[PDB]
C-alpha cells in the first residue's frame, strides 16, 4: 500500500495555475471559471456570494474557492453517480473563483441543486460542496452550503444532524436575498474565532 | 465491482492546519477539530473535463507563452504516474501546474521580488492523465526564492500542482521539489509535514536515462491519491 | 511513621489536557495552566468503603448479569497488584471496572454500534484490593470497536478502570489493553500519552502459568498510584 | 521507584462502571450515589447543583462528578485525618453523580462542611473538593467549591489566596439560594473560555 | 502452452507426519517413508464445482446461520489471493472454511468446552476464487480455545481452510492465525512446522485501509499452492 | 518464487466445514457428499467401504475421506484431461465422506473406473485416488485403491510396479464382494504397523 | 486461600523420554505419548516425614560413614533454597542425595570402576528444608567418572538428588554439577535437556563469601518445583 | 516466574541415596521402606507385586518404585487433603522399594485403599499412584494401579474413562490372587511395546 501525497498550501500565487486570467496571463483558449449556467441548463438560477474571514475578522484577499454540486434533479454529472438517472447534459456541476484582490468578495453563478440520496435510504437536503485554498492554509478546507429556505429538508439532513454541537449547524446555512429579480445566497465563511464555520474531513 | 467509500485520509500523513512556523497559518487555521463524516454520493463524485478543450501547448511551459524567443533557463521534462493508494492508475485526472520562472519570480501582480521577469515565460500548464495514469509536461526549472515568513526565508525550487480526479474526496493541491536542493532541509512550509518519509514523497527524482541529448534533463515524480474500497456485502452509500 | 504529602504528579508521565488528535479534547480542555497547590488534609484523605456492601458476584462479570445462560466470548481472569510509587501495597482500595462485550458493544443507551448486544453480559464489576494490594476479577475479553474521531477510528480491546484509594490526590481513571493487540499502535487516545514506556504501562500481559485448563486464560496487570513521603522533621501538613 | 499509571479519559460510557443505574444496568444491590445525607447525619442540609460547559458554552451531557468533603465539624471520615477528633459516624463524605443526558444538570444532597485546618496552623474556609471525568477529558479535573456566604473565611483561605490572578478566585464561589425552605448552592463549571473555572494540580 | 507435472512438494516446508509434541500424531503417522511417484493424469486433474449451486450467503458467516439476531463477536472481513508457486492466479478454486465461535466453541457434537454456544452462529462457509485468484468472506473473529494435548494446552484463534483447485496434487487443508496473537508462540500444532518463515506464512495481517467504518475490521491472507511447470520438449505425462 | 502454504491437521471438527450435515448444521442448500452416481451416470455401480485404523489397531472415528477418479471410459471430468475424449457428462468424479462417529465405517457409492493412460504410452490399471484427513494427521495422506478382479491390469500397472518392496503392493488392492446383487469393494486402511497401507507423495 | 491444581509440567523444559544419545533410553522409553489428566486429590497430596526420625549426621556426608578417620577429598558445603515456580518457599520437603566418592567410585555392588573406594565415605544423606525452603549439607566433592554409553563416555562431577514435597505432582529426581567442570559440555545425559538455559539450571555456583577458612569451600544451588495456582471462583478439584 | 528444575535419570546407583540397605550401606537408623502396614493400621492387608519390563521384554533389574495412596476410608495422610475427614493415624500412605537385582521382582505390603473423591463431585475407583525411576528413564514415569475386583467402580472412574483408546485401560488393572490366606495383586508394568502400560503426565 501507498500513502497519499501530502498536502501543501496553494500559496499566494495559486491564481497563476488555476485562474490565470486573474493573474493577467492569457495562455489558454478555454479558461475554467465561476459560471456553471449554460444557456440550456435546467433549474433556477441563483448567485452564491460571500467573503472568507481570518482570525482577526479580516477578509482573505487571496483565497481560491471551488464548488461541486448536483443538477436540478439532484443527479451529479459524474460517472461515479449511481442513481441510474439522466443528468442535465448542459451542466458541469463545478466551478472555481477567486476573491477580489481589493475587497475579498467572491461569487458563483449557478443553479439551486435538487436533493441527493444520503446513505442507507435517507435524503440529503439541497447543498453545494465547497473547498477553500489559500496562503496560510495547509490543506484545502471542505465545507457545505445549505439554503435557509429549505428549513424542513435541513432539519432532516444526515450530515447536519451528525454535528453534535447544534449551535454550529447554522454556520452552514446561506441566507436568501433577492436583488431585483435575481436570487442571491450570501454565505460568509469564518475560518477562526466566534461563529467559526464547520469544516469537514470528507 | 461495486465501489464503496474512499479510505479515510490519514491525518498523520499531512501537515496540521495550525503550524506556527508558517506564520500565516496562525490566523488562517480553524480552532475547532474537523468534523469527520461518512461519505455520500457528494464526496465520491467529481467533474469530468474533456481533452477537446485543451490547447496543443497547454503542457509545454517552454512554448505556451513564448512570443519572440524562448524563455531563459534550464530545459526540463517532468513525468510520472498518478495512482490511488491501492496502486490503481488514476485515469483522465486534471493536473494543473504553476511555478516561478528561472529567477524565482512569479508572473503575478503581487510578486515584486527583484528576480527578473522573463517576457517569454508564463509559468502555468495543464494536462489530463492517460489510461495508465501517466502525465508529462515540459518547462524551465524554477529558481528558489525569498519570501517573508522570517525575514530571510527562502524556499527550495518547486512546481505547484493541483489534481481533480474521480472523487471530490481525492481533491489535492501540493508541490514537488527537485532532488538534491539544499534548501529542502530548511523550508518551514515543507517542515509542516510531520514525517521524514512524507517529506521525501514530494521530491522529484533525476531520471538520467530519459534525458534528451543536447536538449533537456528529465525528472520523475509520481503522485498518490486516496483510493476507494470495493464492497462485497451491504452497500450503504445509497 | 508520620506521613507528609503525596509526591507531586509528574505531568510528563500523563497525557496533556489538550491533545488535538483526540478531537473532543479540543473544547473540553482548559486554556489556563493548572494551579498547583501545597497539600492539606483535604488532599491526603479519602473515603472508606466496606466489603460488607459488595455482592458475591460483583467481581465476576461472566456471571453477575447472566440470566438464562452464559455470555458469549473469551473467558479470562485478570489479576494483579496495586502499589504506590514507592512500592508499598495499596490496601482496601476500591477498583471499579467496565467494558464492552465480545462484539465491542457497550451496554449503554448512547452506544448504537451494530456489534451485537449479549443478553447475558452487563460489563461492570468492582472489588476491593486485599492487604497485599492484590485484586482479581473474571470477565469476557472485550472486542475492539469503531468510534467517531476520524471516521474509521478503531480502539484496541480494553477494560476501563477507576481507583479510589487512601488519598484524594491518588484518584485515577484509566484503561488497560491486552498484549499483542495490533490496534495499540494506532489509537489516538493511547497516543495522547507522551512516552513509549508509559504507553506500555497500560498493557496487560498474558500469564500462561495461571491459565485454568479447559476453562479460562489469564492476564496480569499491575497499577501504580502516587505515594506519600514520610516526614522526619517539621510536619507542616497541619 | 515506579511511575504512576498514566491517566486516560473515562469516555462516554463511564456510567456503566461507575453509575450503572444511569446506564440501566441493575447488577449491584448497593449502588454508590449522590446522597451524602443519612437520617442521623449532623449539619445543615444543602443541595449543590450546576452544569459543566465546554468551550462553545454548551453543557457536557456525559460528565461524571464526584465530591469529597469533611463533616459538619470539619473532620474527614478517613483514617488519614489526624485531627484526633471524632467524625460524624453517619457520614461517608463522598458521593458521585452524572449530568442528566438531556439537560446536563447535576446535583448532590449533602451537608455544609465545617472549616478544616490548613497547613502551618492556618484555617481553611469551608469547601468541597470536586473532580470531573468525561469523554474528551484525559485526566480528571480537580477544583474546589467555596460558599458565597462565608466571605470572611474565604478572604483568609490559604488556597484561594495562593491563586495570584485574583479575578479568577471568584470562579470557585458557589451562590446560595433558597428554594422554598431548602438551601441550594449553584456552582457552574466552565472548562474553557471566559470565566474559565480554576482547576488544580493537587 | 503444454503443461507438464506439478513441481515436487518441498517436504521441508511442511510439518513431518510424526511430531511427538502433537500427541495424537504418534499413532496416526505412518512408520514407512512416503513413496514418491512420477505424476500422471490422475494427479494433475481435479473436479470442477459450479458457482450455480452456491447460496448467496455461503461466504457470509455473520448471516448464514443467523435466526433471530446477529451472532455475538468481532465483525471481520478476510480477503486475499490464491496463487500457485510460480505466482499465477488460481481461478475458480473451491475454498471451504470453518471455525469456532467468539467463545472458542465449535458447533460440533464432540466439542463440550464450557465456552458458550451462539444460537446465531454456525461457523462454516465456502466460495470460489475469481479470475484473479481473489476470495473474500465475512465472519466473527474466533476465540482461542483449550484442548487436551498437554492438560493446559490452548490454541491461538484460527480459521481452518481447505482448497480444491486445478490438480489433485494441489489438495491442501491448513489454517490461518491473526497478527499479534500471543498464543502463536506456544502452540504445539503450529510448532510442527519446521521453519520460522513458514510459520509466518499462516498469519493473516491486519489490513487497516480496508476496515469499514463503524462496521468491520479486515485481515489480508494469501495462499500459495503447488504449480505446474510448462513443457517445451518431450511431454511424457501421457 | 513462492513456497507452498504449509499444511496443518484438519482437526477433530473438520466436519463443520466439509460435511456440515454430519455436525448437524443445515446452512447450505447443496451439500457435497459421497454419492458419485447420478441417474444417467454410465458404468457399473459399486460400493467402496472400509475403516481406517491407527497404530493400536483401533479405528479412527473422526477421519474424513475424499476420492477422485475417472469415468467408466477412463476419462477425467477435468479441463486438465488431455485425452481429447468426451467424458461422461453426468459424473463429478469426486466425493467426500466421514467415518461414522461410533463405528468408524465409511463408504462411497460410485462406479468402477476405466483404465487411464500412464506416462510414456503406458496404461494404468483401474484405480481411485484417495486422501485421508483427521486429527493427528498433519498432512493429508494420499493412497490409491486398485481392484482385486483386475489382476492382469494390476500386474502391469506403472505405479504399483514402482513400489520396490513387492509385498506392500497388496495393501492397495480392495476385495470384491457381492452383497445380494450389489458389488462391494472392501478397502481397509492401516496407517501404522503391520500391513501398513502404502501412502504416496504425489 | 483455596488452592487449585499444580500448573502443568512444561515438557519443553525437560528431557524427552526417548533420547538416542543416552543409549539405555532406547528400550526404556514408552512408544506412546503420555496421557495428560486433570488433577485430583491424588496428585496434589503427598506424605509428611518427621524430623524426629532423622539422625544428627544425616546431612553430613563427611562424618556419617566415617569409622577410623575422615574420607579423602575436597571438603565442601552445599546449600540453597527450594522454591515453587511462583517463588514461594517449599517447607519441610524431603531432600535425599547420593554421589560417588572423590575417585568417582560409587559405593554400590554394581560399580566396579578402578577408582578407589574410600573406607570412610558412604555417599548418601538427607534433610528436610526449613520454613524458608533452605537446605544445607556437607560432603566431599565427587570425582567425574567413566561409564559405558559410548566406550569412552565420562560424566562431569555431580551429586544426585530427590525431592518429595507438598504434592505428588512435584515429585522430582535430578542431579546438579559444579561450576566450571569442562565435562559439562560433553555429557550425553546432560545434553538430553533441550535448552541451554535449563542445562544451566543444574549448575551449582561457587559461593566464595561462604567458604570457611582453613576448612571447606561452598557451593550455592537452588531448586524449583511445580507450583499450585490459587482459586478465586469455582473449585472443581473436589 | 521460574522454570521447574529439569529432570535427569536416577541412574543405576539410585539405591545409594534412596534404599541404602539394598546397596549395603548402613548409615541411617530409620530407613524408608516398602511396608506401609503398621500394627494398628486399619483396612485389609494386601501385597502388591510385579516386574517392570523393557522393550525386549526383559525385566529391569535396577528400577526403583514408590507408591502413594489413601487410607482405607479414602483419606490421604497429607495436609493437602481437604475432605475434613480424620485419616488413619497409623498410616504413612507412601512406600519405596527396589526390584531384586537378580530377578527384577518388586513388592509392597500395604492395605487396599478406599475410594477418593474425583473432580466436580465424582468418585474415583480405588487406586494407588505409582512412579518408576531407573537408569535409562529420564523423567519418573507415573501410572496408577486399579483392582480387578472393583469392576463396577472402575467402569465409572473419571481417569480411566479419560483414556480414549479403551483397549489400553486394562493395562492399569492389577489381578487379584490369594496365596494361602494372603491377598496379592499382581501388576506388571511394560514400558514399551505390546500391551505397553499407560503412563500419565500428572
Ligand atoms: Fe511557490
Ligand atoms: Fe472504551
Ligand atoms: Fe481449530
Ligand atoms: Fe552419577
Amino acid at each position: 500500500e501507498l500513502k497519499e501525497t501530502p498536502s501543501q498550501t496553494g500559496g499566494p500565487y495559486v491564481h497563476i495555475g488555476l485562474l490565470p486570467k486573474q493573474a493577467n496571463i492569457e495562455v489558454f483558449e478555454h479558461n475554467l471559471d465561476n459560471n456553471l449556467v449554460q444557456d440550456n441548463t435546467q433549474g433556477q438560477r441563483i448567485r452564491l456570494e460571500g467573503q472568507v474571514f481570518d482570525g482577526l475578522g479580516l477578509p482573505l484577499r487571496d483565497v481560491l474557492i471551488e464548488i461541486w454540486q448536483a443538477d436540478t434533479n439532484g443527479v451529479y454529472p459524474s460517472q461515479a453517480d449511481t442513481q441510474g438517472k439522466q443528468v442535465d447534459p448542459n451542466f458541469l456541476g463545478w466551478g472555481r473563483t477567486g476573491a477580489d484582490f481589493g475587497t475579498g468578495f467572491w461569487s458563483f453563478n449557478t443553479i439551486k441543486p435538487g436533493a441527493v440520496p444520503g446513505r442507507k435510504g435517507s435524503t440529503q437536503a439541497p447543498h453545494i460542496s465547497l473547498i477553500i485554498f489559500a496562503r496560510g492554509i495547509n490543506i484545502g478546507l471542505h465545507t457545505r452550503v445549505y439554503f435557509d429556505d429549505e428549513a424542513e429538508a435541513n432539519a432532516k439532513d444526515p450530515v447536519l444532524n451528525s454535528i453534535e454541537w447544534a449551535t454550529r449547524r447554522q454556520t452552514l446555512v446561506a441566507k436568501r436575498e433577492e436583488r431585483d429579480g435575481e436570487v442571491v445566497y450570501r454565505f460568509d465563511i469564518r475560518i477562526q474565532g466566534e461563529n467559526e464555520t464547520v469544516f469537514f474531513d470528507i | 465491482i461495486i465501489w464503496g467509500a474512499y479510505a479515510q485520509r490519514n491525518t498523520e500523513d499531512h501537515p496540521p492546519a495550525y503550524a506556527p512556523g508558517y506564520k500565516t497559518s496562525v490566523l488562517r487555521s480553524p480552532k475547532n477539530a474537523l468534523i469527520s463524516i461518512a461519505e455520500t454520493l457528494s464526496e465520491v463524485t467529481a467533474p469530468h473535463f474533456s481533452a477537446d478543450k485543451f490547447g496543443p501547448k497547454d503542457n509545454d511551459l517552454i512554448l505556451n507563452y513564448a512570443k519572440d524567443g524562448l524563455p531563459i533557463g534550464e530545459r526540463v521534462i517532468v513525468h510520472g504516474y498518478v495512482r490511488d493508494q491501492f496502486g490503481r492508475p488514476v485515469k483522465n485526472a486534471l493536473v494543473e501546474v504553476w511555478q516561478a520562472n528561472a529567477s524565482g519570480r512569479y508572473r503575478h501582480p503581487n510578486d515584486q521580488y527583484i528576480g527578473a521577469m522573463d517576457p517569454n515565460f508564463g509559468g502555468c500548464g495543464r494536462m489530463l492523465t492517460d489510461d495508465n495514469g501517466y502525465y508529462v509536461f515540459r518547462t524551465i526549472k524554477p529558481g528558489p526564492y525569498p519570501w517573508r515568513n522570517r525575514i530571510n526565508e527562502w524556499s527550495p525550487a518547486h512546481i505547484h500542482f493541483s489534481l481533480i480526479a474521480d472523487g471530490w474526496a481525492q481533491r489535492l493541491i501540493s508541490q514537488f521539489y527537485f532532488e538534491g536542493d539544499t534548501l529542502i532541509d530548511s523550508c518551514p512550509i515543507l517542515k509542516t509535514i510531520p514525517s521524514e518519509q512524507q517529506r521525501r514523497a514530494l521530491i522529484a527524482l533525476e531520471d538520467k536515462s530519459n534525458f534528451i541529448e543536447a536538449d533537456s534533463r528529465c525528472y520523475r515524480f509520481d503522485i498518490t491519491l486516496r483510493g476507494r474500497r470495493a464492497t462485497y456485502f451491504e452497500n450503504d452509500l445509497t
